[PDB]
């Protein structure tokens, strides 16, 4: 769970996002490197931060996985 | 017999010759749900005139790296 | 160490000495059963508690038991 | 208009609620051509809503300041105005659970009287189960016919530890 | 054969480490103590009870010291509403430079922390407005603190110790306490809120200097000898008051007046002197109903004796009944602790609704953290009690003292009640989960009319017949016409109807189909603990699976892996895991209870009564949205006062994932890594040289059982504070 | 010839067993005198596995 | 972990192990991805560039979103 | 047997390579076992201590410091190769002690030979509840 978890994070915070005339810009803020260094960090920037969609996710195409992310907690 | 379903299920149920055209802009898709009690909203626009669950499988980049341009191939 | 008692509906039928793995249990002639012999307990000190005797009983209820009680070095299982 | 709540035919919430969905879902109706199959969909899914929003309404049920449908359920306070048929109708729950408990019942207490009604219970006896599924429709004369005989109970014979 | 364990020669003759850990657990067990008598058993109760009062006495005099040297009093008391109550200082070493500046509240002049236990409110209420009476009451409070150490230490004596008698005799015990411990005392503080409290209020400084000179009313006792007691109620305070001052005061001291005050949003003070007045002179009068050593009185065990129905309902009634609960101490425990559990949770459930300090009903932590305080306690307690009536069915409960009485009868159809209580569980529990995921599925396929509201008539009914008019049902209490309504018309019923209409109180909130789902959550927690304690205490002393239990005590692993395995067959483990139970079930109360005021105090009480339906509703707009400051204590911009909660907050999870370790992982596997560490410790060089005095060995299984469950539950408690303090605090005053 | 007839069903009564107020059938009764020599046999299991156990003269009785 | 996170809430943000207070650098897969990203000049004279671009310099991007860009540590 | 054979020392021990599990500081400050068999051929047995050892012709010496290890062996040898051990338990003065068989004929024998101790006579279940047996240190099973 945490080598996904360091992967999923690093990528969006590191490599992906998009390209754009006036340099490149990530998913996330590029704040791997400067929220990653404290637990408070992971669980306010990663697991808080993120999993926004799946929460708000009702009432949309998606809204199985915000029925799966309940359903998979119980 | 998985393997077939999957290959079966991306010549019938999904979208493959429309993503072909355009594979920068079209979301890949391969499940079409049916309309029972609600259920409408799972099949989430995908673009290219076609409606479904979006796959993250990776069968359609697969389909695209060995030729395969029609749907009869599949 | 624990307390191992045998009760009078015992069958003889020496299952919990061949289950026994500290050589605890014995068998004394008795006269109140067909094989007439009766489990014993002589050395209650080696008695480490695993309670195979009790899974190895066949009477309901079990004419044997096994109370645990204080620990010592023997008891305890411990070889350091 | 009970317990502070008002008919959900003259509810301003209900209609904003109904034109929020009618509208969400007519957003979806322009990304499409107007004769091909996710158009047909589209369609179809916006007549349910209509249908649905006209059932749930002009038929006593009524909500409460947000426009969803409350229900009523204490009998007498859906007896005295036309609220019987949202919850008061429990009885058809309570016809289908005792025909199964009947159904179940009886298959135990017949496959009992027979040598060895274990290997009757992992291997079913199908067309004794067929036969003992529709002879229970009328369960509750069953019921209280086998009340009355004390076929129904044991005295004194359970495994217990009191 | 060492000495610590100077209580049981057994485990001072054991060579590891399970002789410390268990001299620390069986050290309160007196009744399980190397040659213990009944007397000793009884007199070392005795002291263990002075020892206790003491403790509490010393830990309030610190609470008045620490608020009397670090606490604005002076300055909370000008002014009630903007200014925060100050707990104590902070001198901390390892605090930086930010900390210092950003842990400085209140107007003072170092780092400080506010106080969420609510005492300022307190006592401003009862009459302390200086600095210097909270000094000399905290003297006065370690002074009798003192006394009672010297008293219990003094009953540990020869010539001084009391009989078995004395401890065994219920009649004048009960007489002395419904008279002197529960009626005097009463009387002397409605003597103190008539002679201190009232005049304060009102101004009028009444101190130890002036108290003989100043008469609390203009009459002066004068009406008390005299057929003229309505003249102590003759002009209330006014509602336009000030606490304060004399602005619009009154001379009335025994009034009765429903509702509250305009200004404190809290009773009137006038009102709880009547109050505690009545309460005294029943409870006086209720004193003087068992016999003692005279010739009037009645005798408990010829009551318990004279109640048995006829037609024989319960058999031999309540026969014997005295002497096994006069001869047992659990029962009496068991008793105590289930009236304690109920009253806790009483005085949770009035405080909110009906605040009794002035100025509480501004503070918003003040009184979540009151509410969840209590509820948790009570929630502890509760379990004990079934915890000590189990131990009573072990140890003292000899069944042919009372053969055929209701406690002899009850426990012949344990199976019957057992069953009775798994069918109700088993019907909440599918039916709440299953309305809770219909809701949720309807509202996820973007169809909110779908979902299922039940609107709980039953509850609305009685909010209607007690006076809120807002469901509309003409029933008394709320009419005009209701002899109930007329009955106390110009009694309280103006001041109460005035209390419960507003909406703005939290007398009787105003209920809808969300708390309908929320209760039968309640009672589904609530039936389900109760089974589980009510069968870990009936089938206590034996069961089909293990007749003998009885003699196996009431703590114990198992009964080895055979006739299918025994794990967690004792009463002990019963309630360990009727203890997980609990917590759930508080839980689920305090979120209810804070969702509702969270979404209340903010004047969005629209958004709980539409989006508490739906779990996910509930996950989104109460843990992931009131949670966005308490995340925020420390980032890399820096860091604010919510950063020591913050901290806290994840504090509370690593010791719950470490309780998951002791639930999870059991003592075998961890018996065979001690021992290759002890081999590794015997043949290391350089380090052979010191050696264990003890054996190391794991802990055993029961133990294994209390960590994990004191680790669950400390980590259950540390971060639900912690979220709360910080989630109200941080968005509210 | 002291205890029951064999093949016969009967009741158990000894208030610690897990056939408690059940029906077994006496396979056979001893006699030399031993403290339980009516043995029974039942159809169901116990938790231990067992399905035969032996009971004395005064904890058997007949069925219904 | 911990002691970051400690750290940070006692106000210390220059004790903290991150880049810009005390730090820790991977030196030995710094080497490594060096070592890769020049190996097709010296060691690999046939290979026409690096065999991935998680160490290299060039971001290639296809639809305007990043394909593979360079990965850094800290 | 018909006479504790009294343990003695020279005995041929059977050949093994060093074992990593067994005779730590306990085996020398509190105590010890020690059993003794007869081979009547050359085998390979495991230890109840980690790999397997050989089995030396004539008599066979072993010593370990649990005596449920030197069961364990024991019942090894008399089930798997149809021995005949006996083990003893070496105090730390050096007072060795005979353990097993202590009749010498085996454990699960009657042989008439000793006399029943630690025997209930009344059948469980008929055992006084915990309330009797109070402050009498005693328990109902003791009693
Ligand atoms: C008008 C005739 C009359 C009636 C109606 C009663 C009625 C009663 N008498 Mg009385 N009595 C009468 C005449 C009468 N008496 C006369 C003429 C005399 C002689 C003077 C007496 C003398 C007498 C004595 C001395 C006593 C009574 C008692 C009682 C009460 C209990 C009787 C009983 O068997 O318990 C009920 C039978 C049971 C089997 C109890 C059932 C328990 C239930 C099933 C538990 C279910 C709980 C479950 C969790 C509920 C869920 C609800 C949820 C909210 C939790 C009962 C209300 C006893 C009493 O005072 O008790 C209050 C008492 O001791 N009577
Ligand atoms: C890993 C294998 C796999 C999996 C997980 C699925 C899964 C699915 N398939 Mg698929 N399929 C597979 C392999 C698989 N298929 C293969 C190998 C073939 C080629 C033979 C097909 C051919 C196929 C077709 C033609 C259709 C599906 C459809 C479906 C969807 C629902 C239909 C259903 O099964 O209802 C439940 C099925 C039953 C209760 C009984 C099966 C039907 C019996 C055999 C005949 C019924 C007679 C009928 C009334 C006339 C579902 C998500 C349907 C769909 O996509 O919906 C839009 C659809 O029409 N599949
Ligand atoms: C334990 C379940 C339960 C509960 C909590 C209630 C509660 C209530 N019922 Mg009720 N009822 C129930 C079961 C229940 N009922 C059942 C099983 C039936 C038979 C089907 C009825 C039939 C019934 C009728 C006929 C009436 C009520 C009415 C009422 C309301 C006023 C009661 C009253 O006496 O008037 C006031 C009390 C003053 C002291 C009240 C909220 C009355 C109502 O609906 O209000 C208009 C009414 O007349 N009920
Ligand atoms: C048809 C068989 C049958 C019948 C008549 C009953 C009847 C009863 N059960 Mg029960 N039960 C059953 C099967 C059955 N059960 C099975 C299979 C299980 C294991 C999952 C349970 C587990 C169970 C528990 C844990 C409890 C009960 C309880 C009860 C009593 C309360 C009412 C109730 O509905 O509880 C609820 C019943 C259930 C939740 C079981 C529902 C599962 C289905 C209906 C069983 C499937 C039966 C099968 C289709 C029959 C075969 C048909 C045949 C033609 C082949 C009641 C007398 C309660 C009690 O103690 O008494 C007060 C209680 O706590 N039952
Ligand atoms: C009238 C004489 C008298 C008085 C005043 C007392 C008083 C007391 N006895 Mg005693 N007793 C007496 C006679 C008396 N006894 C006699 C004559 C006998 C022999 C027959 C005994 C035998 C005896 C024994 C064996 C024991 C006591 C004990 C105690 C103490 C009880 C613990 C306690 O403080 O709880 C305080 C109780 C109250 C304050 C009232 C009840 C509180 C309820 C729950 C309501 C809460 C009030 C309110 C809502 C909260 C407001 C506070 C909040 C604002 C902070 C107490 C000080 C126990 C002891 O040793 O000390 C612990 C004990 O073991 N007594
Ligand atoms: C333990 C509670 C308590 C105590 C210790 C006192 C003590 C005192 N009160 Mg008092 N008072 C109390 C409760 C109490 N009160 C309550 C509950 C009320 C409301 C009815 C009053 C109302 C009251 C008034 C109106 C006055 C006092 C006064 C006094 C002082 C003189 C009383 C006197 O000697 O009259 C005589 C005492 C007796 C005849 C013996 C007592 C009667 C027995 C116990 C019955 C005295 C120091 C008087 C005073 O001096 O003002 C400061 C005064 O005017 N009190
Ligand atoms: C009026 C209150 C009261 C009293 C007088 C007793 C008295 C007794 N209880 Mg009892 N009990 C109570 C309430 C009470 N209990 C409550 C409320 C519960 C529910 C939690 C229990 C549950 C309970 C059980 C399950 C058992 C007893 C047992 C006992 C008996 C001996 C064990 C003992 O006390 O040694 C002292 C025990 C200890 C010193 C252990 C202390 C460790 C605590 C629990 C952990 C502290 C948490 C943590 C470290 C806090 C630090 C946080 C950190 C961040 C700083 C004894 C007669 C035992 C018994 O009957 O004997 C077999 C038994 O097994 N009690
Ligand atoms: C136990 C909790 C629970 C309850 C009470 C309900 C209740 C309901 N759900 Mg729900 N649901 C639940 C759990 C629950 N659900 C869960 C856990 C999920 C997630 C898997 C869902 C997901 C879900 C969805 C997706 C939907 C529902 C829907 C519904 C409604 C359907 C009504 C219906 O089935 O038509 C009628 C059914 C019948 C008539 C069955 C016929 C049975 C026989 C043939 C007839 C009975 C005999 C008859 C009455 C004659 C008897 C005579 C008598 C008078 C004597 C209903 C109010 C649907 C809805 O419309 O929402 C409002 C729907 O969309 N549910
Ligand atoms: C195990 C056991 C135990 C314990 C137990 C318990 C724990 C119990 C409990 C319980 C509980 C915890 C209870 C509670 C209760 C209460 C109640 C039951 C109540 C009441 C009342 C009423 C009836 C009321 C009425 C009213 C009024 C008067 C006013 C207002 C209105 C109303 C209606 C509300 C012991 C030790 C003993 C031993 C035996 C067994
Ligand atoms: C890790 C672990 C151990 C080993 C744990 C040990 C040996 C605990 C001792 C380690 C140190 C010494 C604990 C530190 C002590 C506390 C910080 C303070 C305790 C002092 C209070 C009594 C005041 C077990 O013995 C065990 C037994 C049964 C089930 C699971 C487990 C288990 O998981
Ligand atoms: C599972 C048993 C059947 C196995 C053989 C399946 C034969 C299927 C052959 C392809 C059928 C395709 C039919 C598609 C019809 C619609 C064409 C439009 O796309
Ligand atoms: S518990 Fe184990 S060591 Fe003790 S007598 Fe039974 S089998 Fe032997
Ligand atoms: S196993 Fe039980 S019945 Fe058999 S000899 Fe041992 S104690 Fe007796
Ligand atoms: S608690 Fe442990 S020893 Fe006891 S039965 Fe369970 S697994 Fe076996
Ligand atoms: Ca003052």
């Amino acid at each position: 769970s945490i080598v996904i978890f360091h992967f999923s994070w690093k990528m969006q915070s590191d490599v992906w996002g998009t390209v754009t005339d006036s340099g490149v810009s990530h998913i996330t803020g590029g704040n791997f490197a400067q929220s990653a260094n404290t637990i408070n960090g992971w669980l306010r920037d990663f697991l808080w931060a993120q999993s926004s969609q799946v929460i708000q996710s009702y009432g949309s195409a998606l809204s199985a996985y915000g029925l799966m992310f309940l359903g998979a907690h119980f | 017999i998985w393997l077939s379903g999957m290959y079966f299920h991306g010549a019938r149920f999904s979208n493959y010759e429309g993503w072909l055209s355009d594979p920068t802009h079209i979301k890949p898709s391969a499940q079409v749900v049916w309309p029972i009690v609600g259920q409408e909203i799972l099949n989430g626009d995908v673009g290219g005139g076609f409606q479904g669950i979006q796959i993250t499988s990776g069968f359609f980049q697969l389909w695209r790296a060995s030729g395969i341009t029609s749907e009869l191939q599949l | 160490a624990h307390v191992v008692k045998i009760y009078d509906t015992c069958i003889g039928c020496t299952q919990c000495v061949r289950a026994c793995p500290l050589d605890v249990l014995e068998m004394v002639p008795w006269d109140g059963c067909k094989a007439a012999q009766m489990a014993s307990s002589p050395r209650t000190e080696d008695c480490v508690g695993c309670k195979r005797c009790e899974t190895a009983c066949p009477t309901d209820f079990l004419s044997v038991r096994v109370y645990l009680g204080n620990e010592s070095t023997r008891s305890l299982g411990l070889a350091y | 208009d009970i317990a502070g709540l008002t008919p959900c035919s003259e509810s301003k919430a209900y209609n904003k609620l109904e034109r929020k969905e009618l509208k969400v879902l007519d957003k979806r109706l322009k990304q499409y051509e107007p004769g091909s199959a996710p158009y047909l969909a589209l369609q179809a899914t916006k007549e349910r809503t209509e249908n649905r929003f006209k059932t749930y309404a002009k038929q006593g049920l009524l909500c409460g300041n947000d426009g969803l449908p409350h229900l009523i359920s204490d009998p007498g306070l859906a007896l005295r105005f036309n609220h019987a048929g949202e919850v008061f109708i429990t009885f058809g729950f309570l016809y289908v659970a005792g025909y199964i408990g009947h159904v179940g019942r009886q298959y135990i207490i017949l496959s009992k009287e027979d040598a060895k009604p274990t290997d009757k219970e992992i291997i079913l006896d199908v067309p004794l189960a067929l036969k003992l599924a529709f002879q229970g429709w009328a369960w509750p004369l069953a019921s209280i016919q086998e009340l009355r005989n004390g076929s129904l109970l044991e005295k004194d014979e359970n495994i217990t530890v009191s | 054969t060492k000495l610590f364990p100077k209580f049981s020669q057994g485990l001072a003759q054991d060579p590891s480490t399970r002789r410390i850990w268990y001299g620390l657990a069986t050290a309160h067990d007196f009744e399980s103590h190397d040659g213990m008598t009944e007397e000793n058993l009884y007199q070392k109760i005795f002291a263990s009870h002075f020892g206790q009062l003491a403790i509490i006495f010393l830990w309030t005099s610190g609470n008045l010291f620490h608020v009397a040297w670090q606490g604005n009093f002076e300055q909370w008391v000008t002014d009630p509403i903007h200014v925060r109550p100050i707990a104590h200082a902070i001198w901390d070493p390892h605090f930086g430079q930010p900390a210092v500046e950003a842990f400085t509240r209140g107007g003072a002049s170092g780092p400080v922390n506010i106080a969420t236990s609510g005492v300022y409110q307190w006592w401003y209420t009862i009459g302390l407005r200086s600095n210097q009476e909270l000094y000399v009451s905290s003297v006065f409070l370690a002074l009798v603190s003192a006394v009672f150490l010297f008293a219990g230490w003094l009953h540990l004596q020869p010539n001084f110790q009391p009989s078995l008698s004395w401890f065994k005799d219920a009649e004048s015990r009960l007489n002395h306490h419904l008279a002197g411990l529960f009626g005097v005392s009463s009387l002397a503080w409605t003597g103190h809120l008539v002679h201190v409290a009232i005049p304060e209020s009102r101004g009028q400084h009444v101190g130890w200097d002036n108290f003989l000179s100043v008469l609390p009313h203009p009459q002066g006792l004068t009406p008390f000898w005299s057929g003229n007691w309505a003249a102590y109620a003759q002009n209330p305070d006014t509602a336009s008051h000030a606490f304060g001052t004399a602005d619009g005061s009154g001379t009335a001291i025994l009034t009765f007046l429903g509702g509250f005050h305009p200004q404190t949003q809290s009773l009137w003070l006038s009102d709880m002197a009547h109050h505690h007045l009545a309460i005294a002179v029943l409870f006086i009068v209720a004193g003087h109903m068992y016999r003692t050593n005279f010739g009037i009185g009645h005798r408990l065990e010829a009551i318990l004796e004279a109640h048995t129905p006829p037609a024989g309902g319960l058999g031999a009634g309540h026969k014997g009944l005295f002497h096994t609960v006069n001869n047992s101490l659990h029962f009496q425990l068991g008793l105590a602790l289930a009236s304690v559990g109920t009253i806790t949770s009483l005085v949770a459930q009035h405080m909110y609704s009906l605040p009794p300090y002035a100025y509480l009903a501004v503070d918003f932590t003040t009184q979540a953290s009151l509410y969840t305080h209590h509820q948790y306690i009570a929630g502890f307690i509760m379990c004990g009690a079934f915890a000590h009536g189990a131990i009573f069915f072990i140890r003292d409960y000899d069944p042919e003292q009372n053969k055929g009485n209701v406690l002899a009868r009850v426990l012949d159809h344990k199976e019957a009640i057992i069953s009775h209580l798994s069918w109700v569980s088993l019907f909440l529990g599918f039916h709440t989960l299953g309305l809770y995921v219909h809701n949720d599925v309807v509202q996820a396929f973007g169809t909110p009319e779908k979902q299922i509201l039940i609107e709980p008539v039953f509850a609305q009914w009685i909010q209607a017949a007690q006076g809120k008019s807002l469901y509309g049902f003409d029933l008394l209490l709320a009419s005009s016409s209701s002899p109930a309504y007329s009955a106390g018309q110009s009694l309280w019923l103006p001041g109460w109807l005035e209390a419960i209409n507003n909406n703005q109180n939290s007398l009787f909130l105003t209920i809808g189909p969300g708390d309908f789902l929320v209760h039968h959550a309640i009672a589904l927690g609530l039936h389900t603990t109760t089974l589980i304690l009510v069968k870990g205490a009936l089938d206590a002393r034996g069961s089909k699976l293990m007749p003998d239990k009885k003699d196996f005590g009431y703590s114990f692993p198992c009964d080895g892996p055979g006739r299918g395995g025994t794990c967690d067959i004792s009463a002990y483990d019963a309630f360990y895991l009727a203890v997980f139970w609990m917590l759930n079930t508080i839980g689920w109360v305090t979120f209810y209870w804070h969702w509702k005021h969270l979404t209340l105090w903010q004047g969005n009480v629209s958004q709980f009564d539409e989006s508490s339906t739906y779990l996910m509703g509930w996950l989104r707009d109460y843990l992931w949205l009131n949670s966005s400051q308490l995340i925020n204590g420390y980032n890399p911009f820096g860091m604010n006062s919510l950063s020591v909660w913050a901290w806290t907050f994840l504090f509370g999870h690593l010791v719950y994932a470490t309780g998951f370790m002791f639930l999870i992982s059991w003592r075998g596997y961890w018996q065979e890594l001690i021992e290759t560490l002890v081999w590794a410790h015997e043949k290391t060089p350089l380090a052979n040289l010191v050696y264990w005095k003890d054996k190391p060995v794991a802990l055993s299984i029961v133990q294994a059982r209390l960590v994990g469950l004191a680790h669950f539950s400390v980590g259950y408690i540390f971060t639900y504070a912690a979220f709360l303090i910080a989630s109200t605090a941080g968005r509210f005053g | 010839e002291i205890g029951p007839k064999r093949g016969s069903l009967v009741k158990v009564l000894r208030p610690e067993s897990y056939w408690y107020n059940q029906v077994g059938k006496v396979v056979s009764v001893d006699q030399s005198g031993i403290r339980y020599p009516v043995v029974v046999r039942f159809e169901n299991q116990n938790y231990a596995g067992v399905s035969t156990n032996n009971y004395a003269l005064d904890e058997i009785e007949e069925v219904k | 972990y911990i002691h970051n996170d400690t750290m940070s809430a006692l106000g210390r943000p220059q004790d903290m192990f991150s880049d810009t207070a005390i730090q820790l650098q991977p030196v030995f897969a710094q080497w490594i991805q060096n070592t890769h990203f020049t190996a097709p000049q010296l060691t690999a004279p046939n290979a026409l560039a690096a065999t991935s671009l998680t160490w290299g310099g060039d971001v290639v991007a296809v639809g305007g979103k990043v394909a593979m860009m360079p990965i850094a540590l800290g | 047997p018909w006479k504790q054979p009294e343990l003695d020392p020279d005995t041929p021990s059977p050949i093994f390579g060093g074992s990593t599990g067994g005779l730590l500081r306990k085996a020398q400050v509190e105590e010890f076992y020690v059993i003794t068999w007869e081979s009547p051929k050359e085998q390979i047995f495991e230890m109840p201590t980690g790999g397997a050892a050989i089995m030396r012709k004539g008599p066979n010496l072993l010593k370990f410091a649990r005596k449920e290890q030197c069961m364990a062996l024991t019942t090894q040898l008399r089930s798997k190769f149809r021995q005949t051990p006996c083990f003893y338990r070496v105090y730390a003065d050096g007072k060795v002690q005979y353990l097993h068989p202590k009749d010498g004929v085996y454990p699960e024998k009657v042989n008439a030979g000793r006399v029943g101790v630690n025997q209930n006579m009344r059948s469980i279940g008929k055992n006084v509840d915990p309330i009797k047996v109070k402050f009498t240190g005693s328990a109902p099973f003791e009693i």
